[PDB]
């Protein structure tokens, strides 16, 4: 299994950076896992292929190259298949293999491998992706020759300028049954210029485009290894408009349910993962004019998001760009908007879910991510609650917003507060200070506080929320934040008493899970479980 | 006149060159073999050009792509050309062997079995590419009988040919790659076994090495039944001579050591092992376990899940 | 260490005792590396040429075997022009066949061999390999002048 699979190969990368020699002799035995790769997960294959050429293409052991032509063979072979599950390792393999051999005929053999397998991997949109993504990924770890980055570096910019990129001319080409035109430009750059996206088109050419992000990615990356950092040359891509649909209206076309809701779906999908990787390219600029335009893309992708969210409910089946959720709300309806608070706490709750229970995040400790969000959270998302507690204290769609907004921001509360690392005494700094500012969140003043006081001050601020609560999930994960922070200190029947105010309630619907939930959240709890369940079954007799 | 090929090519695709196919329609030997002796980087190109100049949404670009194939085939195999070109031209023939339509990859397929019935297969290099067409035919579900039942009867007509006693080893290598059933791992790997017989000994070890990789998606029971069988005859023969010792000793040996490596990795194949090996009731004992068996086990005492288990049989 | 034995007895016997048609002394240029010559055999296009050889026996000799060039020029299907020879001996095993039971003796006898019989599965030059394998007399031809040119005073 997995994490022995893990350990042995960090073992074995270990012994071979310690002593190559000895295992050299046994190599051979390192070579024969090669017909039991039908077992590894796609992740293992990059260290695995990492051990045997670093084996290989050590300097003394290139007199033993038998290890370089077998792996060059499985390789082509592999690579090869017509099955996307064979050409995928093939693929990962040439991608690190071919990186670790580049640290003059050297460069043309990485050349060759390089060009045959994105000649190769044209064919199927699935494995293009894969190679875009993983040559990406390679280039970014490695520090390696910067002749080869120079080389990768001219074909992919030309590629992508040629592949995607058009001009910036209002009236697209096709017979398209919608209003196609430019859409969401930042309209601060100059519209007279050369530099737009054939993104519909391309998508109704289909029925490439799906590659396009990291593609972008790609040049981007070379472009950053070349030039460290720069980034003058794409600076005019962020200024284009894309060629789109009008997507903003998804209620004037409602029930007519065709492909076209697959087409919309799929745009806005691509839309939004086209302007995240477009926040992740330029989230490392410091300029303003740069940060600006990142901020108005935020906006565009956050009310695309709300469509897209919106159009599933309709069709039914970085962590540094949360420094501009400093941003405060400006609430539609009653007078950052809020589909821009929706957008960034589901972004940052679906982050946060996968990494302390995805590449970029994984590759960040947990311990990072939990240290920068205590920042980049609680003294200002604190501001979007009282926000919410006020709204939600007093048309229809924005009201189904905020109650998921409200929803996102206490379950992101409650993954910071439920973290495995604070029951360990170096992350208890962070828990004085995180309690230290919910206490602060009511009034100032009381500072280096006993631990209790500052737990019974937290509660007491997230206790008078239930008020407010809209709907069902977001009083559980109230309770269930109450009951992991009051577990650090009595008040079990605070608890079980909210747990009822919340089973009482009328809820205008509720799923079986949540109410199982909030039921062991209230019968545990109480005071008799026994004189608890005579109640509930003297009140399941006259339902 | 290798330089109105590259012209063609670098502007546009089956505009000029799918008539420039029907203008010269002379042969493409000259243009690749005798272009080869001289260049072969030229061939590396070449191929790129017709493949995208002959692409198979037409018939006259797929019978052009059928033939420069058959071609190939026999100009790598009988041809005395380099390592290095070589491993290039497959490169393009496999890269390019994924969009056929479905009855010429099966005349593809029986000119490589009618290879293996005679042909100089020098280099079973030829066959690299008899992995991936086996895969292609499977992947194209529409009936040409579906592409499966073509791909079982064709792996049928592999085993019921005549292999090339050299290259057997290399064939048997081949379907290591590609998807099987039970019975296809079966049929292939028992003609596999009937091979041993007509050998010398020294290369049964690296066959039986690669039987039980294949083996390892495929049937245990019938690979260790095998090598048993195989050798308990071998040795009882050995015995009523003595009624090639210091030879016979190496492989039986070398074998034990081979299918350790593989009950190592492989947790299933002990299990298997050791229930062919059962006594159960004495009469299986009396036809199952031998002089070869017993080493193979005594040796198997050193995994150390296995140790006990096995000596607790031998003892009883 | 086993390099200064195996050179002592191998200089020796190769400066009393060679094999006939060839020797091997120690380069007087660079008396770390060797310098060999094959005298060109009767009865082939090599005849009446004088072929100089650089032998460098590796640190790890003989553990691994001669690392051997021509300096004359020759025209043959299994060596280049830059004379790099396509012979199994000259690399270790499993390709290869190299073992401290052969020596420089042994395998300057089996390029004299070769020489004699060029082998064309292993072809350096395609085109020779080719022209040797259906135009025998154009080789032969080409090769005996490349001797007069090459291999000649």
């Amino acid at each position: 299994n997995e994490a022995e699979v893990d350990t042995a190969l960090d073992v074995l990368l270990e012994l071979v950076v310690l002593n190559p020699s000895a295992m050299m002799m046994n190599a051979v035995f390192v070579k024969g896992i090669l017909d039991y790769l039908d077992n590894i997960s796609p992740q293992q294959i990059r260290k695995l292929f990492y051990v045997l050429s670093t084996l290989a293409f050590s300097k003394q052991n290139e007199a033993s190259s038998h290890i370089q032509d077998d792996m060059h063979l499985v390789i082509r072979k592999q690579l090869s298949s017509t099955v996307f599950k064979y050409k995928l390792i093939g693929i990962i393999g040439a991608v690190t293999m071919a990186g670790i051999m580049a640290a003059d005929e050297q460069c043309t053999q990485v050349t060759s491998l390089l060009q045959l397998v994105h000649s190769c991997s044209e064919q199927s949109p699935q494995a293009s992706a894969l190679y875009y993504d993983e040559f990406a990924n390679l280039i970014q770890h490695e520090k390696l020759d910067p002749k080869a980055l120079e080389w990768v570096g001219h074909t992919i910019c030309n590629d992508f300028q040629d592949a995607f990129v058009v001009d910036s001319c209002v009236v697209p080409e096709g017979d398209f049954p919608f209003p196609v035109k430019a859409l969401y430009g930042l309209e601060e750059y100059d519209t007279q210029d050369g530099i737009a996206i054939n993104l519909l088109p391309l998508l109704f050419s289909q029925d490439s485009p799906l590659c396009l992000a990291p593609y972008f990615r790609l040049l981007r990356l070379c472009v950053e290894r070349q030039h460290n950092g720069n980034l003058e040359e794409i600076d005019g891509l962020l200024d284009c408009p894309i060629f789109l649909t009008d997507l903003e209206p998804g209620e004037k076309l409602e029930s007519m349910s065709a492909k076209e809701r697959s087409f919309m779906c799929s745009l806005i999908f691509l839309t939004l993962n086209w302007f995240r990787e477009i926040v992740n390219a330029f989230c490392q600029e410091t300029s303003p004019e740069m940060k600006g335009k990142v901020l108005t893309r935020l906006k565009h992708i956050v009310e695309l998001q709300i469509i897209l969210e919106k159009y599933l409910a309709v069709t039914p089946d970085d962590i540094e760009v949360f420094s501009i959720l400093h941003c405060g709300l400006v609430t539609k309806f009653i007078l950052l908007g809020p589909p821009e608070l929706l957008f960034l706490l589901e972004d940052l709750s679906q982050k946060l879910e996968s990494m302390l229970t995805f590449s970029h995040l994984q590759q960040r400790s947990a311990q990072e991510i939990v240290h920068c969000v205590f920042q980049l959270l609680t003294p200002m998302c604190n501001h979007l609650e009282n926000i919410h507690n006020y709204f939600q204290c007093l048309k229809v769609q924005e009201y189904h917003i905020m109650s998921s907004c409200y929803q996102r921001l206490l379950q992101i509360f409650h993954g910071l507060f439920a973290w495995s690392g604070f029951s360990q005494p170096e992350n208890q700094n962070l828990l004085y200070s995180a309690l230290h500012v919910l206490s602060s969140r009511l009034k100032q003043g009381e500072h280096s506080q006993p631990l209790e006081e500052l737990l019974s001050q937290s509660v007491h601020y997230l206790q008078n929320f239930h008020q407010s609560i809209p709907s069902f999930q977001c009083a559980l994960y109230l309770i269930r934040l109450l009951m992991v922070i009051l577990e650090k200190s009595q008040n079990k029947e605070k608890i079980a008493s909210l747990a009822r105010q919340f089973l009482c309630r009328v809820w205008p619907n509720i799923s079986n899970d949540q109410l199982h939930a909030l039921l062991c959240i209230y019968l545990e709890h109480t005071e008799s479980i026994l004189k608890a369940i005579e109640e509930i079954a003297g009140v399941g007799v006259p339902e | 006149m290798d330089q109105k090929i590259l012209s063609l090519a670098a502007e546009k695709t089956a505009d000029k060159l799918q008539e420039f196919l029907q203008t010269l329609r002379e042969g493409d030997l000259t243009n690749l073999l005798q272009n080869q002796a001289v260049k072969g980087k030229v061939a590396g190109a070449l191929l790129r050009a017709i493949f995208k100049g002959s692409p198979c949404s037409e018939e006259a670009g797929t019978l052009r792509r059928r033939k420069i194939y058959t071609c190939c085939i026999q100009l790598v195999e009988s041809g005395d050309l380099q390592k290095e070109i070589v491993s290039e031209i497959i490169g393009l023939l496999m890269l390019e062997a994924h969009h056929f339509p479905g009855p010429l990859l099966v005349e593809l397929a029986n000119e490589f079995i009618s290879a293996v019935r005679e042909g100089s297969l020098v280099n079973g290099k030829s066959l690299e590419l008899l992995p991936i067409i086996l895969t292609a035919l499977a992947t194209k579900k529409e009936n040409l009988l579906s592409g499966e039942e073509c791909k079982k009867q064709l792996i049928n007509t592999l085993c019921s040919g005549r292999w090339d006693q050299q290259y057997v080893i290399q064939l048997t290598s081949m379907f290591k790659d590609v998807p099987l059933t039970a019975e296809e791992v079966e049929f292939v790997v028992e003609k596999a076994l009937s091979m041993f017989s007509k050998m010398n000994l020294q290369e049964i070890p690296p066959l039986v090495y690669q039987l039980l990789v294949l083996s390892s998606k495929g049937s245990r029971k019938s690979v260790l039944e095998g090598i048993i069988a195989f050798f308990s005859a071998l040795d009882k023969q050995h015995n009523e001579e003595q009624s090639p010792s210091g030879e016979l000793r190496h492989v039986e040996g070398t074998i034990i050591l081979h299918i350790v490596f593989a009950i190592k990795l492989d947790y299933e194949l002990g299990r298997e092992l050791v229930k062919h090996l059962k006594v159960g009731q004495q009469g299986d004992s009396n036809n199952n376990l031998s002089p070869f068996s017993i080493a193979l086990l005594l040796s198997v005492t050193r995994i150390q899940r296995f140790q006990d288990q096995v000596l607790d049989l031998l003892k009883t | 260490m086993q390099r200064a034995s195996r050179l002592k007895r191998e200089l020796h016997m190769l400066a009393t005792e060679p094999p006939p048609g060839i020797t091997c002394w120690q380069d007087k240029d660079q008396m770390d590396d060797l310098r060999a010559q094959i005298l060109g055999g009767a009865n082939t296009p090599y005849e009446k040429g004088v072929f100089k050889l650089e032998v460098i026996i590796p640190e790890r000799y003989p553990f691994e075997p001669p690392q051997i060039r021509f300096l004359t020029p020759i025209y043959h299907p299994n060596i280049d022009s830059a004379g790099r020879i396509c012979l199994d001996v000259l690399k270790l095993p499993p390709k290869g066949a190299w073992r401290p039971s052969l020596n420089i003796a042994t395998v300057l006898t089996s390029i004299q061999l070769l020489m004699s019989e060029p082998n064309p599965d292993d072809p350096l030059m395609a085109d020779i390999s080719s022209e040797f394998k259906y135009n025998k007399p154009a080789f032969l031809k080409n090769a005996r002048q490349w001797t007069e040119k090459h291999a000649r005073q």
